[PDB]
């Protein structure tokens, strides 16, 4: 929703630039998004784009690079330890949250389905928090199995319209 | 039977009789050039129905008759059909006197009611005997043929169509002498032996407007039969042999490629048109009973 | 069928002979919907006195089922095995009428018996009595129903029927009009490639045109 | 063609059923004698409208409607490709240069 509207907002801004080079927050701004919605290529190329004068000037497009080279390998503790370990500007602050939701998600929902027997220690190394916790939000929501073992495991239980007109252009 | 036309649709026109056209297309003669030219025959519904009646009529033995009409381009139109007094065995037939006044003063009388068309054609009806020419129709057809050349051969089976519940029809023209040009071999087996000596023809049926809005209102329970139609159920051996001549005709088609893909494309056309008929017609089905209550 | 003869030699009585005959009604065989008997007079009248547990009886009869008979078992009077039978039977065809597919669990539960082999015989001896038509199946343990009688009504549901009925007739109206607009559509679909046809007529005023040149 | 014969089903289908409901109607209003059998009838009519709405019967309908989408798309193709043929047929003499 807002993501989406955001995204339209920062685009326009960069196709149509009056004074050509655009502030440091702006670009950030648009790296972050870019971070958000887990295209990678889309946010290289950005990354790239950019002078490096305005790398230079501010150390938090240099933080959401970072990221973004921890999100690329695929390297989930990381992207985790990254997403916290330093402190950003306020107008990305509202969209790193949601960053780290959607990342959640996406790392429950892998763990779900590439996986039927899974150690507790990398259940909760994909998720980053302590295994207590998750074990027993897990107990909650019911997609686990035992302690002692220490294995989780993680299972995953106008038709008319269209007719005439295809039968009319078969017709000739 | 309202939102449409109701004067002279465009099944009508097949009614219509013009004496020029059918002076000049008598006078063309396009016939002798190319001997392959008739493969369509088109029956009119009540010529038809007579065929089958007096087969059924006459029991166990054989019967005869003629049947009227006129040739267009590339097809032979049967109008109607009138019986004729023949006394014939269980397997021959021969018309020997009473016959050919019969054939006369029906056809004068004919032409003094009204009747346009001329004799097109003979048929005979073989009692539980197949549908093919045997020596003596072909004899005869090439009789007929040497010197009123527009002619046809059809045969009726009575007996057979009565107990398997479909009318069996075969129109037939013969060659002239000389003229030689896991799979079944009915194709040779269900014809005599002189199965070199004829070729068939492709047999549709029309109708008028007056007969079909008549015939709308024959009978009003088939809607039971309608409804509950289960399309795509009864007829998947007839898609199945459709999809595997059209695969042949298409492999065809590709041969000569490297005109014929035109009827390759129709026959792939009316298939599918027939599989989407019964598609809707069991989404039609769903609508109406399944979709309430819920 | 055979409460006409019933409801005839008792249209006559009233008092204790009413309530033998509703119970011998009740012990008849055959018999499954008692509509009539409840619209004579004597029935009607046995509600005031000391014989009303007959006639709720009779009612539980013709519309309850075997949960509303357990639920006042003791108000009740003591029933013999036919009664329970027909009772149960009646149950089934209730059962039935709103689901196709009736599972094992919900008879056993509604029906209140224990052994599987007891219920499939009981379900079994319902279908010889031809009240319903259906098929048993252990593999899913379920009964699928395709045909059922229709039980008893009473006077102020008749409208309930009429409002279902109704839908259904709206159903094939929009159905109906469905129709119209598609064949509709296709006509006007072959017209217009009609028109594309004529244009190709022009194409031989070009040709004329080559007879000048 | 196809349509008109079951618009014809549907609409005598449609004549009995509002029949039958205008007779229930009548029935329910008071001005025809009650009858307790044909009610019964009816109601025993009126508790079947959801035909065999078992979950098989649906995935037999979906397969079935995608075997025919499939015998549409082969069908489809082939028609297009005729008209591939024809029209590369009249560019390959009134375009092409001898």
């Amino acid at each position: 929703f807002s993501f989406k509207k955001l995204l339209d907002q920062c685009e326009n801004q960069e196709l149509e630039a009056p004074g050509g080079i655009a502030t440091p927050p702006v670009y950030g701004q648009l790296l972050a998004l870019y971070l958000l919605h887990n295209d990678m290529n889309n946010a290289r190329y950005l990354w790239k784009r950019i002078p490096p004068a305005i790398k230079s000037a501010n150390s938090e497009l240099g933080g959401i690079w970072s990221v973004g080279q921890r999100i690329w390998q695929r390297d989930f503790p990381g992207i985790y330890t990254t997403i916290n370990a330093h402190q950003w500007s306020e107008t990305v602050q509202p969209i790193m949250e949601a960053l780290r939701d959607a990342t959640r998600r996406r790392a429950f929902a892998l763990v779900s389905q590439a996986y039927t027997s899974i150690i507790a220690d990398d259940f909760a190394a994909f998720v980053g928090l302590p295994v207590e916790e998750a074990v027993k939000g897990i107990l909650e929501q019911g997609w686990q199995a035992d302690s002692t073992t220490r294995m989780v495991l993680p299972r995953k239980p106008q038709q008319l319209a269209r007719l005439t007109d295809y039968v009319a252009f078969l017709e000739n | 039977l309202a939102n449409n036309m109701q004067e002279a649709q465009s099944i009508d026109e097949i009614y219509k009789y013009d004496k020029k056209q059918q002076q000049e297309i008598l006078a063309a003669k396009p016939w002798t050039k190319d001997h392959h030219y008739f493969k369509y025959c088109k029956i009119s519904a009540l010529a038809l129905l007579k065929m089958v009646m007096h087969a059924r009529s006459g029991g166990n033995l054989a019967v005869m008759g003629l049947m009227l009409g006129k040739v267009d381009g590339e097809t032979m139109i049967i109008m109607d059909s009138f019986a004729l007094p023949v006394e014939g065995t269980e397997t021959r037939v021969n018309a020997q006197a009473a016959a050919y006044e019969y054939m006369a003063a029906y056809i004068e009388n004919a032409k003094q009611v009204g009747r346009l068309e001329n004799a097109i054609g003979w048929y005979h009806s073989h009692p539980g005997y197949g549908c093919w020419l045997s020596g003596i129709n072909v004899s005869t057809q090439m009789l007929n043929q040497q010197f009123q050349e527009p002619f046809v051969a059809v045969v009726i089976d009575p007996t057979r169509t009565i107990s398997a519940g479909k009318v069996n029809l075969g129109a037939f023209r013969t060659y002239p002498k000389g003229y030689k040009p896991t799979i079944p071999l009915n194709k040779i087996e269900d014809f005599g032996v002189h199965c070199k000596q004829y070729y068939a023809l492709e047999v549709s049926y029309f109708k008028s407007s007056l007969d079909r809005k008549l015939l709308e209102l024959l009978w009003n329970k088939y809607w039971v039969n309608t409804l509950s139609s289960s399309s795509l159920l009864t007829n998947a051996d007839y898609t199945t042999g459709q999809v595997f001549d059209l695969s042949e005709k298409l492999e065809q088609s590709e041969a000569q490629l490297g005109d014929k893909l035109a009827k390759a494309t129709r026959d792939s056309c009316k298939t599918t048109i027939e599989a989407i008929h019964g598609l809707m017609s069991q989404v039609i089905k769903d609508k109406l009973f399944n979709q309430i209550n819920i | 069928n055979l409460l006409e003869q019933f409801i005839l030699l008792a249209k006559g009585t009233s008092g204790s002979a009413l309530t033998a005959l509703i119970s011998q009604v009740l012990e008849a065989p055959g018999v499954y919907v008692f509509g009539e008997l409840l619209e004579l007079a004597n029935v009607q009248e046995l509600a005031e006195g000391a014989n009303a547990a007959y006639l709720q009886l009779l009612n539980l009869f013709a519309y309850g089922t075997y949960p509303d008979y357990i639920a006042n078992k003791e108000s009740l009077p003591e029933l013999s095995t036919a009664q329970q039978n027909k009772l149960k039977h009646l149950t089934i065809v209730s059962l039935a009428s709103r689901m196709k597919c009736i599972p094992y669990s919900v008879l056993l539960k509604d029906l209140e018996m224990r052994n599987l082999r007891e219920l499939e015989d009981l379900i079994i001896e319902a279908v010889y009595t031809d009240i319903i038509q259906g098929k048993l199946d252990q593999r899913n343990q379920l009964l699928e129903v395709d045909f059922c009688i229709g039980r008893d009504i009473r006077k102020k549901d008749i409208n309930n029927i009429v409002k279902t009925l109704h839908e259904w007739c709206d159903g094939c109206e929009a159905v109906l009009l469905g129709i119209e607009q598609q064949v509709l559509r296709a006509n006007q679909y072959k017209e217009n490639h009609n028109r594309t046809q004529q244009q190709v007529e022009a194409e031989v005023t070009n040709i004329k045109k080559t007879l000048k040149a | 063609e196809h349509l008109i014969a079951q618009h014809s089903a549907i609409k005598m289908l449609h004549s009995r059923v509002k029949l039958i409901l205008e007779y229930v109607k009548a029935s329910e209003a008071g001005e025809v004698p009650f009858n307790h059998e044909i009610l019964r009838e009816a109601y025993a009519l009126c508790h079947c409208l959801p035909v065999l709405s078992t979950d098989k019967f649906k995935t037999d309908f979906y397969d079935q409607c995608n075997d025919v989408g499939l015998m549409a798309y082969l069908g489809t193709i082939t028609k297009t490709c005729n008209t591939m043929n024809q029209f590369v047929n009249k560019f390959n003499v009134l375009y092409d240069r001898q």
